[PDB]
RNA sequence: GGUGACCACGGGUGACGGGGAAUCAGGGUUCGAUUCCGGAGAGGGAGCCUGAGAAACGGCUACCACAUCCAAGGAAGGCAGCAGGCGCGCAAAUUACCCACUCCCGACCCGGGGAGGUAGUGACGAAAAAUAACAAUACAGGACUCUUUCGAGGCCCUGUAAUUGGAAUGAGUCCACUUUAAAUCCUUUAACGAGGAUCCAUUGGAGGGCAAGUCUGGUGCCAGCAGCCGCGGUAAUUCCAGCUCCAA
C-alpha cells in the first residue's frame, strides 16, 4: 500500500502554531461601509 | 430547408420532441436510466457508513496520493469512493462511522486530477466536519 | 384551514454580473454619500425604478387617447410628484424615464433631517433617526427609510420626548446631574 | 481638514469625488521615491543609504528585546537578510520598511532623533 | 388625569342592544396607556351615568404613546347589558363568575357518559367514583 | 360491424387536474403533493342496513395482511383527523390553551366543534432594521514648498488616534398599563441599564476569469489546493498559518 495514511496531517502538524496577533474591534455594519468611502473615495470641494 | 406551412404543427412538434432526445441533458433527464444509474437515487446527499480507508493517485500533472473512502449507503447500499476534502480529516474518522456524503458539485463527474471520484464526505458522526477540522466541535468521547 | 395570507414579494434584486468595479465605485459613491447601511437598500431603491421605469415603457407602447393609459398615467405622475421626486410642470409619461435614482434617495427622510438643518454628519441624523427623536406631524418615526411627501415636508420636527425639544432629559443627563450633586450639598 | 467641513457645509449642491492610487489595494510594498523624478531627474546618480549608528541602533533593540534577526524579520513580515543589510549599513533605507521595524523594536529610529526611549511614548501616551 | 383627555368618533345610537356604541381615542402624552377602570368614570361622568355600565375594550395604543384607540360600549341597564353582553368581559370586571373544569376533564367526563348505557344512577355516579 | 399514420391500440409516468409558481425583450422553459374548486381514498378488495342524501369506514358484514386482551370459553381493532410515538430517510414542529373571532351542527339566544383560533418549536422563506454619533488631537515621509541645503508649512499621505468627552439611546433586567377566553408578544411607560460603550459579525476569498498580497514564516510533486485553466520537489503571487485587503 502507499502508506500516505500517516502522512495525511503531514503539513498541518508539521507547521508551527503562531498566535492570532490582537486587533481592535472592527466597526462593523454602516461604520465600515463610511471607512471604506473615506478610505477610497475622496470627494474635493469644487471650485 | 425546414417545412413553413401553416396546418403543419404536428410536423414541427414531432420533428422538435424528436430531435429533442439527441441531447444529453434532455436525454439523462427524461429516460430515467441516469437516475435508475445514480447511486444517489436522485438525492443531494445521502447518510453512508465507512467501509475502508483507500487512497488514490491523481492524474499525470500533478503528482500526489490522495486520500478517499470506500462507503457503503444504507438506502439502496452500494458500495462507491468519496473525497475527504481536507488535510487532516483523515485522521479524524474512525472505521465503520456514519457519513453525510454529497455530489462533487460538477454533477456526477470527478474533478480536476481525481480518476473516478464524484463524491465529497460531510457530516461524520453527527458532529460537523469542518468544524472539527478547525476544532470547533470535538469528537464524541 | 388557515387564515395566514403568504403574501409577500422581495423589495431588491441582486445585481446579475458580480464582481464588477465600476458598478462597485457607484454604488459605493451612494452608500457614501448617502449613508446607507448597505446594498441591499441601494438594490431595493434601484428594483423600484425598474418597476416604475417598466410601468412608464409599457404605458407609452401604448396608443395615446386609451382611458386606460390617461387614468394610470395620471395617478402614476399625480403620486410621483405627491411625493415630491418629480416637478409639477413636468407633466408627460417621459420625463420619468428621464428620472434617475438620486432624487429618489433624496425623498429618503434621512436626507431631509439632513436638508433642513436640524441633523448635520448625515450618519449622524440615521443614528437620530433610530434614536426615536424626529417626530412626523403628529408621530414619532423611526425608520431611516421613510419616503416623505410634499404635505410631510414642513411637518418635520423634534419629539418632546427627546430631550432637545420637550424636556425629560436623557438617562446620562441625569447620571452626571445625581454624580454630581451626590458630592456637596 | 477643513475643506471637508466645507463640503458638509456645502450640502445644497456641488461636491465630486476623484480616488486615489491605491483605493483599496495591497501593495505590501512601496518604494519611497516618486519615480516620476527619478525618470525626469538625471543629474543625481547618488543613493543616500543608511548610516552606521542606524544598524548599531537596530543591534541595540534586538539584544534589549533579546530577537535575533530572524525573528525579528518573521516580526516585520520582510526576509531576514533585509534586516541584516539594514544592520551592516547598505539597506537602501525604505520608510515603510523602517517604520515596520520601528513599530518592532522600542526604540524610536524614525525621524530626526536616532533614538526616542520609547517611541512616540508609552502605549502611545 | 392632569394632561388625560378623551375624545369619540363613529357615534351612533341603537335600542337593538339597547345600547350606544362608538369608537374612542386617548391621550396620554407623557404616560403610559392609561388603565381602563378610571376612564369608564371618565365616560360615566361625561354622559352623568353611574361607571358601572360603562363597558370599553381593544386599546391599542399607536407608536411612541399618545393616542389610544379602543371601543366604548355605554349601555341603558346592567340587566338589560347583562341579558345580552358577551361573558369574557363580564368576568373581567366581575359581574359573571366564571369557574368550569378546563375542557380536557369534560371531555373525558363525556366520554364517561357515553360509557355508561341509559341508567341515571350509574351515569350520576361516573362522576362520583370518577372523581 | 366500431377505431386507426389526422398515431388507434399498447406500454411508461418518479402524472391526482385546473386556478396558479419560478424564470422573464418577445417567443418561451420547467414546477404546481400543498390551504381555492373538482375528483379518489381512508391497511387491500368485495357486499351491505339505515338514511332525502354513503357503497360511509371516528357505520356494519365477509376474505386477506397485520395486530390487541384473554381465566383459552371468547372478545375487540383501523391516526392518508388533532397531537404524539416506531420505521423510512438528507429531509420535516408541542401527546399545550380556548370555543372569544370565523363559520358549522343539533329540538335549540343557552350545548358541542383537535373545524377553527391562540400560544409553544420554527436562519422554509419574506419586510424592516442595531453593533455608534459628534466634537476637540500626534509623527513620519513626499510631487513637495519656500532663505541654496538650515528654517518653514502652502499642502498630500500616515498616527494609542483617549484620557478624546460628554450628550442620546436601545440590547437587556424591569413596575405596571395594554393585549387576550385567559394569557403571551408588540406598542407605551416608570427604575436601573454603554467608552475597549469586552453589550466584540460573520462567512468565503486575495494567479485568471473574478475584487483583493507578486507580504512574511512554515511546507518541499510531500502534504494538500483547485467549479475550470492550473499551483505545489527549497525563493509556492494558489497548500498550512501570522499580518493586510477584497466581497455580501
Ligand atoms: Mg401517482
Ligand atoms: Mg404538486
Ligand atoms: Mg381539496
Ligand atoms: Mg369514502
Ligand atoms: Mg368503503
Ligand atoms: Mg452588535
Ligand atoms: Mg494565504
Amino acid at each position: 500500500v502507499h502508506g500516505s495514511l500517516a502522512r495525511a496531517g503531514k503539513v498541518r502538524g508539521q507547521t508551527p502554531k503562531v498566535a492570532k496577533q490582537e486587533k481592535k474591534k472592527k466597526k462593523t455594519g454602516r461604520a465600515k461601509r463610511r471607512m471604506q468611502y473615506n478610505r477610497r473615495f475622496v470627494n474635493v470641494v469644487p471650485t | 430547408g425546414k417545412c413553413r406551412g401553416l396546418r403543419t404543427a404536428r410536423k414541427l412538434r414531432s420533428h422538435r420532441r424528436d430531435q429533442k432526445w439527441h441531447d444529453k441533458q434532455y436525454k439523462k433527464a427524461h429516460l430515467g436510466t441516469a437516475l435508475k444509474a445514480n447511486p444517489f437515487g436522485g438525492a443531494s446527499h445521502a447518510k453512508g457508513i465507512v467501509l475502508e480507508k483507500v487512497g488514490v493517485e491523481a492524474k499525470q500533472p500533478n503528482s500526489a496520493i490522495r486520500k478517499c473512502v470506500r462507503v457503503q449507503l444504507i438506502k439502496n447500499g452500494k458500495k462507491i469512493t468519496a473525497f475527504v476534502p481536507n488535510d487532516g480529516c483523515l485522521n479524524f474518522i474512525e472505521e465503520n462511522d456514519e457519513v453525510l456524503v454529497a455530489g462533487f458539485g460538477r454533477k456526477g463527474h470527478a474533478v480536476g486530477d481525481i480518476p473516478g471520484v464524484r463524491f465529497k464526505v460531510v457530516k461524520v458522526a453527527n458532529v460537523s466536519l469542518l468544524a472539527l477540522y478547525k476544532g470547533k466541535k470535538e469528537r464524541p468521547r | 384551514p388557515v387564515a395566514r395570507s403568504w403574501v409577500c414579494r422581495k423589495t431588491y434584486v441582486t445585481p446579475r454580473r458580480p464582481f464588477e468595479k465600476s458598478r462597485l465605485d457607484q454604488e459605493l459613491k451612494l452608500i457614501g454619500e448617502y449613508g446607507l447601511r448597505n446594498k441591499r437598500e441601494v438594490w431595493r431603491v434601484k428594483f423600484t425604478l425598474a418597476k416604475i421605469r417598466k410601468a412608464a415603457r409599457e404605458l407609452l407602447t401604448l396608443d395615446e387617447k386609451d382611458p386606460r393609459r390617461l387614468f394610470e398615467g395620471n395617478a402614476l405622475l399625480r403620486r410621483l410628484v405627491r411625493i415630491g421626486v418629480l416637478d409639477e410642470g413636468k407633466m408627460k409619461l417621459d420625463y420619468i424615464l428621464g428620472l434617475k435614482i438620486e432624487d429618489f434617495l433624496e425623498r429618503r427622510l434621512q436626507t431631509q433631517v439632513f436638508k433642513l438643518g436640524l441633523a448635520k454628519s448625515i450618519h449622524h441624523a440615521r443614528v437620530l433617526i433610530r434614536q426615536r427623536h424626529i417626530r412626523v406631524r403628529k408621530q414619532v418615526v423611526n425608520i431611516p427609510s421613510f419616503i416623505v411627501r410634499l404635505d410631510s415636508q414642513k411637518h418635520i420636527d423634534f419629539s418632546l420626548r427627546s430631550p432637545y425639544g420637550g424636556g425629560r432629559p436623557g438617562r446620562v443627563k441625569r447620571k452626571n446631574a445625581k454624580k454630581g450633586q451626590g458630592g456637596a450639598g | 481638514q477643513a475643506i471637508l467641513a466645507a463640503r458638509r457645509a456645502a450640502a445644497g449642491e456641488d461636491v465630486e469625488t476623484s480616488k486615489k492610487w491605491a483605493a483599496g489595494q495591497n501593495k505590501q510594498h512601496s518604494i519611497t521615491k516618486n519615480t516620476a523624478k527619478l525618470d525626469r531627474e538625471t543629474e543625481e546618480l547618488h543613493h543616500d543609504r543608511v548610516t552606521l549608528e542606524v544598524g548599531k541602533v537596530i543591534q541595540q533593540g534586538r539584544q534589549s528585546k533579546g530577537l535575533t534577526q530572524k525573528d525579528l524579520a518573521t516580526k516585520i513580515n520582510e526576509k531576514p537578510q533585509v534586516i541584516a543589510d539594514y544592520e551592516s549599513g547598505r539597506a537602501i533605507p525604505n520608510n515603510q520598511v523602517l517604520g515596520k521595524i520601528e513599530r518592532a523594536i522600542g526604540l524610536k529610529l524614525r525621524g530626526k532623533d536616532i533614538g526616542k526611549p520609547i517611541e512616540k511614548g508609552p502605549r502611545a501616551k | 388625569n392632569d394632561t388625560v383627555t378623551i375624545r369619540t368618533r363613529k357615534f351612533m345610537t341603537n335600542r337593538l342592544l339597547q345600547r350606544k356604541q362608538m369608537v374612542i381615542d386617548v391621550l396620554h402624552p407623557g404616560k403610559a396607556t392609561v388603565p381602563k377602570t378610571e376612564i369608564r368614570e371618565k365616560l360615566a361622568k361625561m354622559y352623568k351615568t353611574t361607571p358601572d355600565v360603562i363597558f370599553v375594550f381593544g386599546f391599542r395604543t399607536h407608536f411612541g404613546g399618545g393616542k389610544t384607540t379602543g371601543f366604548g360600549m355605554i349601555y341603558d341597564s346592567l340587566d338589560y347589558a347583562k341579558k345580552n353582553e358577551p361573558k369574557h368581559r363580564l368576568a373581567r370586571h366581575g359581574l359573571y363568575e366564571k369557574k368550569k373544569t378546563s375542557r380536557k376533564q369534560r371531555k373525558e367526563r363525556k366520554n364517561r357518559m357515553k360509557k355508561v348505557r341509559g341508567t341515571a344512577k350509574a351515569n350520576v355516579g361516573a362522576g362520583k367514583k370518577p372523581k
